[PDB]
């Protein structure tokens, strides 16, 4: 649903993230793979160690998809339809995992943006990531 | 929860640094703001219609302190979270009827708050260690359901 | 998302439920309040005993809303917008509870419709109730 | 899980009646069909592209039996689910990395299956009792995470 305030908030905070978006993604993936070992089950082909260039390259991929969502926030289904097919319809990704990733993303953002991660932005950002997750699991329903 | 020498090291150096007067109110405030359903339990706290309302509410910062203290206890007694939390579990389960999922959410907003406070210090290894703990406290609080 | 098969399935199974929809709702509420005592927290004004006429009257209310969704399955947000405001925006209903109710609904339906509750219909019916839940918690996001 | 004389009565009369050759395959089959992500773990089972595929798969009905037997054990030893399930928990947690939420879901599709089999016999009190049990098994399987 994402009210007009949330959109503004998500746009602002993503703005600050700017060119670090890819470094931010790679970090979020790292916090997830460590904190939540059960997610590593989907990435048995990766080297998931601290400096893995596969985690880096994948972090940028996650960051760009999110940047695409922000830029197309009033049309996310259309924007991400293809990544839905993939995630929901081909890799068959357990939905619970999208919460764990969104959580790690929020931790990464809190760790880097101490001025912009207010209560309100945190709330917006949580809603935004909940929507992106809904679209990604959309096949499932 | 188990926790290795180095995980404990990581959890214990950081916790010593924690402002136990403020963090505890930030977590609760943010829980209410981000997951508004939980406000049902705190309608006596008063003016909570906006985030600035909530964050300045003296009873919020007052109660968040009680919460932080219970976390310090679990930290004290990781080997016996269950015995440590029984009186709280009975309260939260039998009396209040809180769905255990909300224990998880408070745990996780607590982890954000520490990330927000400590920044790069809150590296991924130190996160992974705090997720264990947080999960052990949630599991313990919910015991009376089990 | 609800494919064309699911819609057909939900339409069929609801059809069979026919005039029992209200008796079915009241039963689902009963199975929920018993199985999941934590949900009783939202109904402190009810008498929740076996024959409570308040549970009956509320069961019909739940059944009708669902019947409205089925009848307007390609436009549920518009159809249920008002019940979203209520559930999400005023009673502030913990989202976890919509899963527990949908589960009890599926049990009620399995208990009464042994011919039509096949694997495929069960799958459809689960997706349908997941959508209705998403719309109801829609404020939240 | 606790279970009162009458809850046990309710759980135990019904379970005696259960076709332990078929129900156990229906639950697993329906788990795969309704929650397709879980298929990842059973890709060796083969032809699973449609529900009729899945429901007729001999290895599905074969493995659902193993599952039903583990439930009968927990029923045998409600007072010690943990000790009863340790070897399984280690498997599901350490080896397989199954997210404990899927233990809940299997529990709940198991409850549907019994509703479907036993119809009006599966009244709400008998459901409430089976939800406890199911939740105790899920909690036990997940212990190694805890
Ligand atoms: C916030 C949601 C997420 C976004 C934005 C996202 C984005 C992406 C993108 C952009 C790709 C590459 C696309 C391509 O190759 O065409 C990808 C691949 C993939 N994602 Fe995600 N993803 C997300 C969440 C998840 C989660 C929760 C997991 C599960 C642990 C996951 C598992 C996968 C897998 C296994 C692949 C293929 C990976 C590979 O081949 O290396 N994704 N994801
Ligand atoms: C991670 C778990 C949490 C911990 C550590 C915890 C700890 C505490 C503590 C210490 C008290 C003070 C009790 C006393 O004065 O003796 C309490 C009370 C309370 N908590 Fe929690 N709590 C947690 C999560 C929650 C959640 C998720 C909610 C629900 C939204 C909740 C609702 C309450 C309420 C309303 C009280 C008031 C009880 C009363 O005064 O009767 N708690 N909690
Ligand atoms: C499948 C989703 C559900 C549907 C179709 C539904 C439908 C309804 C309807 C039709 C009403 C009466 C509307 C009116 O008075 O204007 C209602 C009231 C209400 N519902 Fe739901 N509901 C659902 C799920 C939930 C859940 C999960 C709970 C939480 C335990 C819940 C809590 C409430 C509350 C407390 C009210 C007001 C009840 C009262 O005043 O007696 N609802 N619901
Ligand atoms: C309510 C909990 C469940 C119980 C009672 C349970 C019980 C069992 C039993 C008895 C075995 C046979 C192991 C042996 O031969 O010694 C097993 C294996 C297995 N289960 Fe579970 N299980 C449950 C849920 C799940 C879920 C949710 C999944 C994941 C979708 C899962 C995945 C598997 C897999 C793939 C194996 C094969 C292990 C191997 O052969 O290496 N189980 N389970």
């Amino acid at each position: 649903v994402l009210s007009p305030a949330d959109k503004t908030n998500v746009k602002a905070a993503w703005g600050k993230v700017g060119a670090h978006a890819g470094e931010y993604g790679a970090e979020a993936l790292e916090r997830m793979f460590l904190s939540f070992p059960t997610t590593k089950t989907y990435f048995p082909h990766f080297d998931l160690s601290h400096g893995s260039a596969q985690v880096k390259g994948h972090g940028k991929k996650v960051a760009d998809a999110l940047t695409n969502a922000v830029a197309h926030v009033d049309d996310m289904p259309n924007a991400l339809s293809a990544l839905s097919d993939l995630h929901a319809h081909k890799l068959r990704v357990d939905p619970v995992n999208f919460k764990l990733l969104s959580h790690c993303l929020l931790v990464t953002l809190a760790a880097h943006l101490p001025a912009e991660f207010t209560p309100a932005v945190h709330a917006s950002l949580d809603k935004f990531l909940a929507s992106v997750s809904t679209v990604l699991t959309s096949k499932y329903r | 929860v188990h926790l290795t020498p180095e995980e404990k090291s990581a959890v214990t150096a950081l916790w010593g640094k924690v402002n136990v007067d403020e963090v505890g109110g930030e977590a609760l405030g943010r829980l209410l703001v981000v997951y508004p359903w939980t406000q049902r339990f705190f309608e006596s706290f008063g003016d909570l219609s906006t985030p600035d309302a909530v964050m300045g509410n003296p009873k919020v910062k007052a109660h968040g302190k009680k919460v932080l203290g219970a976390f310090s206890d679990g930290l004290a007694h990781l080997d016996n979270l269950k015995g440590t939390f029984a009186t709280l579990s009975e309260l939260h389960c039998d009396k209040l009827h809180v769905d255990p999922e909300n224990f998880r959410l408070l745990g996780n907003v607590l982890v954000c708050v520490l990330a927000h406070h400590f920044g790069k210090e809150f590296t991924p290894p130190v996160q992974a260690a705090y997720q264990k703990v947080v999960a052990g406290v949630a599991n313990a609080l919910a015991h009376k359901y089990h």
